[PDB]
């Protein structure tokens, strides 16, 4: 009452919202669904007086809301030919500072200059209403506005709002990707969240999504415009669900503790087990509790985080729509019945389970099912422990090894931003590993 | 708002101007935006107010034009595709055009090289934030070769922040000049080390392979070669500029292809080369499009990249295809090309996609990159230089223009180590 505050960060982020904000399209909003009759663009809901941003209406009628664009590009979309969605004016930032890929750029450089005005927006935004219990950040692991800008925008937000754990989303590099910059680079963006602040984070592994689309759904041809829905939907579960009236409800402060097992920002995985085809025939309906397993399947797995490795840690599962109590208590048991899940040495009935209603929202053919039973696995497993290694083999050789910084220095600091980000994000690797490598 | 600076020099540059730009009332030209959304118009303008800012988008043609010998005046100004514009056009008043780097660069150009400051100023101002400096230019140009390096040098000097984009034309085993060995070598020390951020290649000896292999053309042409390049520029300049789901602004262009400071040079391709008739093969494919983006045969440059490893590969596809599809395909390139990938470097390939396929291809592919191969494009002009100009010397011609042992010796040694330093990667 327990609002979220929704921040975008970059290309990855302005769109991703389009996935978030479209997925909302059911009369909900960040933390205020306290209800609405409007529909559609919301046009038809009325105009009660007003002007830019709406006093007439609550976040409900119009959103939780804050897009940061360091290029008009994606933002022109969301602004684009009143792109079918006018979700408000003046919750967008569009900085024509000319975009910058660099953790250094935008974060140290153009961003500094317009992280403030934004801070101001956030602040005002952080004020109209009550209980904000959440900050959402869409982040990449590559996009200048997403690294330093986010290490900027997460850092200031952590510093300014220590009590409100931030949630941020991620879209991390894997085996394939964009740039050369992103092997390190996101490294840099990884330092910052970290101890700047942050809470639990989530990712969509772009190399996991297009994988799950090829192993679990159908359409190998697919556009990112579609991968956003896989990741878009992750959120709906996280916020729309826990943020809407139901049984066993985890708020954004449930998310922090259930994922967080120790304090070097932790990371999580998202599994959406309902993912049925337009071309499926789920055994008329897909078994509710199998849905749980769907989770563990390495296959729903958003990232290339081979669970193979190690013992999960924190496991937070959010079930929504027509789920049964005896489905959870009794299906969740089962997992902790295989060998494999190998929960950690200090996991104590690790599994956190929430139920939410209504149903699994959906729209359009690109959306798969109308599945009426959902699993969202948010976990902290040792794996993560290896994808950062991956980025760290890249980094020991891409940036530091022989250095790819001459662009980056150009925008700001040398010899840490880099050295510090490797050593601090490094031990992450060692410390992480030691979190789950012996009984001690 | 990432607006844009148009500088066109010499022959290859002014004429090349003719063919880049006309592919634009295709409408996006350089940073307005709009227009191009529901057809219409054409020519050398529209409906508003002039000057300048209607740039390369609605009512105006924005460019900075630099001709040094009234060849670009008459060749396009008049009867041809433009107006241009007035006031935006340089005609050197007979300077007499020069063959020789030192010559419009040190000589007539200085005088004009100053008059090119006024063009740059007015454009710069435009009320938009300029992110490109676009320059056509010619190895062996003197006007272009050594005037383009003058133009480039001040522009890096005054506009450090704004990485220069320069189109290049080169030496291939076939020739113009005889002084082009060394002419483009001096055009070099300045093209590395002269604020030119990234550097395009357009070898005319390689352009033919394309306009004649991929293409059938029965008898190419220098105007038809101007279809080729438009390709290589629109991807860079229009693409990513024009709308887009992962969009790369020009500056992504300078961190993606340079992995270090000395002037990283690239090679670039356009696939959708197609054959008029052959028109019928692979419905604008991606693999199609990936396929054609690496081959030894489809690169629109004078290096055959296969000898060696690329260091950076920037590819861009703007067909409306899967953002999953382009990225999934580019991997396959990377794994049958190891040795073509630089062991440092991960993510050896960047991919960008924009949202409108070139007017009438339906689906597009642009490519960028630096490999180890270029140790070539130069270990050829240098063998040339040491044995040519610097050799038993050919610069009396230039020796009057004002360069004395310098600009030769420095250009070989600085541009040389280029060869060693470049190689350094992956020996
Ligand atoms: C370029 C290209 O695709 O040239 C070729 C020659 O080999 C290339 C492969 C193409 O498949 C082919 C053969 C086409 O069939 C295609 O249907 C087509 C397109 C896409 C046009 O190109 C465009 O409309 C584009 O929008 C093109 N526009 C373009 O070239 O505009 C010019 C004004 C430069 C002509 C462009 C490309 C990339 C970015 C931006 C624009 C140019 C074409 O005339 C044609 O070129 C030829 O027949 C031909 C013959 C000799 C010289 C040049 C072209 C074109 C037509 C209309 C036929
Ligand atoms: N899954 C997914 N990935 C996306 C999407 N948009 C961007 N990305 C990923 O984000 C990464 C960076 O995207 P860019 O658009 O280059 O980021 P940016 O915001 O342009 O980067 P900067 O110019 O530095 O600010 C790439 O690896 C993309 O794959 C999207 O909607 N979905
Ligand atoms: N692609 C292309 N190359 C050209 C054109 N005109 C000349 N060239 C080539 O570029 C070289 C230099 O010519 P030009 O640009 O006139 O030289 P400059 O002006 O004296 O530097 C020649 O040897 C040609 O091979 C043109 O219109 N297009």
């Amino acid at each position: 009452m327990r609002e979220c505050i929704s921040i975008h960060v970059g290309q990855a982020g302005v769109q991703i919202g389009n996935a978030c904000w479209e997925l909302y399209c059911l009369e909900h909003g960040i933390q205020p669904d306290g209800q609405m009759p409007s529909d559609k663009t919301i046009g038809g809901g009325d105009d009660s007086f007003n002007t830019f941003f709406s006093e007439t209406g609550a976040g409900k009628h119009v959103p939780r809301a804050v897009f940061v664009d360091l290029e008009p590009t994606v933002i022109d979309e969301v602004r684009t030919g009143t792109y079918r969605q006018l979700f408000h004016p003046e919750q967008l930032i569009t900085g024509k500072e000319d975009a910058a890929n660099n953790y250094a750029r935008g974060h140290y450089t153009i961003g500094k200059e317009i992280i403030d005005l934004v801070l101001d927006r956030i602040r005002k935004l952080a004020d109209q209403c009550t209980g904000l219990q959440g900050f959402s950040v869409f982040h990449s692991f590559g996009g200048g506005t997403g690294s330093g800008f986010t290490s900027l925008l997460m850092e200031r937000l952590s510093v300014d709002y220590g009590k409100k754990s931030k949630l941020e989303f991620s879209i991390y590099p894997a085996p394939q990707v964009s740039t050369a910059v992103v092997e390190p680079y996101n490294s840099i963006l990884t330092t910052h969240t970290t101890l700047e602040h942050s809470d639990c984070a989530f990712m969509v592994d772009n190399e996991a999504i297009y994988d799950i689309c090829r192993r679990n759904l159908d359409i190998e041809r697919p556009t990112y415009t579609n991968l956003n829905r896989l990741i878009g939907q992750i959120v709906s579960s996280i916020t729309a669900s826990l943020r809407f009236d139901g049984a066993l409800n985890v708020d954004l402060t449930e998310f922090q503790t259930n994922l967080v097992p120790y304090p070097r920002g932790h990371f999580p995985l998202a599994t959406y087990a309902p993912v049925i085809s337009a071309e499926k025939a789920y055994h008329e309906q897909l078994s509710v509790a199998e849905i749980t397993n769907a989770c563990f399947e390495p296959a729903n797995q958003m990232v290339k985080c081979d669970p193979r490795h190690g013992k999960y840690m924190a496991c937070c599962l959010l079930y929504r729509g027509d789920v049964v109590p005896k489905d959870v208590n009794a299906a969740i048991a089962t997992i902790k019945t295989k060998r494999t899940i190998q929960f950690v040495d200090w996991c104590p009935t690790g599994f956190k389970v929430g139920i939410n209603y209504e149903p699994p929202t959906v729209v359009p053919g690109g959306d798969l099912a109308k599945v009426q039973r959902a699993v969202c696995m948010l976990s902290n497993t040792t794996a993560i422990a290896e994808a950062w290694a991956r980025l760290d083999h890249k980094f020991d050789l891409m940036y530091a090894k022989r250095a790819f910084v001459h662009w980056y220095v150009g925008e700001g600091m040398e010899e840490g931003e880099f050295s510090e980000a490797r050593e601090d994000m490094a031990a992450l690797e060692k410390d992480y590993e030691e979190v789950g490598v012996d009984s001690v | 708002m990432r607006e844009i600076v148009h500088i066109q020099a010499g022959q290859c540059g002014n004429q090349i101007g003719a063919k880049f730009w006309e592919v634009i009332s295709d409408e996006h030209g350089i940073d307005p935006t709009g227009s191009y959304h529901g057809d219409s118009d054409l020519q050398l303008e529209r409906i508003n107010v002039y000057y300048n800012e209607a740039a390369g988008n609605k009512y105006v043609p924005r460019a900075i034009l630099v001709d040094l010998e009234p060849g670009t005046m008459d060749s396009v100004r008049s009867g041809p595709f433009g107006q241009i514009f007035r006031p935006d056009n340089f005609v050197f008043g007979q300077s007499g055009a020069g063959n020789n780097w030192a010559k419009g660069h040190y000589t007539e150009g200085a005088e004009l090289v100053d008059s090119v400051l006024d063009v740059v100023r007015k454009e710069s101002e435009s009320c938009d934030c300029l992110q490109g400096f676009q320059l056509t230019h010619s190895l062996g140009g003197g006007t272009g070769s050594g005037m383009g390096t003058l133009l480039i040098s001040k522009i890096r000097e005054e506009y450090p922040d704004r990485i220069m984009n320069t189109f290049s034309v080169v030496p291939s085993p076939k020739v113009s000049d005889t002084v082009v060995e060394p002419y483009n070598a001096t055009l070099s020390v300045h093209q590395l080390v002269e604020n030119t951020d990234e550097t395009y290649c357009i070898d005319n000896e390689a352009l033919y392979d394309i306009c004649f292999r991929t293409l059938k053309l029965t008898t190419p042409t220098y105007g038809d070669l101007n279809h080729l390049v438009s390709a290589t520029m629109s991807g860079v300049t229009t693409c990513l500029r024009f709308p887009g789901q992962l969009n790369a602004d020009l500056r992504k262009l300078a961190v993606n292809m340079v992995p270090f400071p000395r002037l990283h040079f690239f090679m670039p391709g356009f696939a959708p080369l197609t054959s008029r008739g052959s028109q019928q093969y692979r419905a604008l494919t991606v693999p199609e499009l990936t396929q054609q983006m690496f081959d030894a045969k489809n690169m629109m440059a004078a290096c055959d990249p296969r000898h060696g490893r690329y260091l950076t590969v920037a590819a861009v596809f703007r067909g409306r295809m899967s953002m999953k599809e382009v990225d999934e395909q580019m991997l396959n390139v990377q794994n049958k090309n190891s040795s073509y990938f630089v062991e440092w470097i991960p993510n050896n390939v960047k991919t960008a996609v924009c949202d409108i396929p070139p007017r009438g291809l339906k689906m597009s592919a642009t490519f960028i990159g630096n490999s180890t191969a270029i140790q070539e494009l130069f270990k050829r002009i240098s063998e040339q230089f040491t044995a040519m100009f610097r050799r038993k010397a050919f610069l009396h011609w230039y020796t009057g223009e004002g360069m004395d042992e310098m600009e030769f010796t420095e250009a070989e040694s600085n541009m040389n180590d280029l060869v060693s330093e470049y190689q350094q990667y992956q020996d």
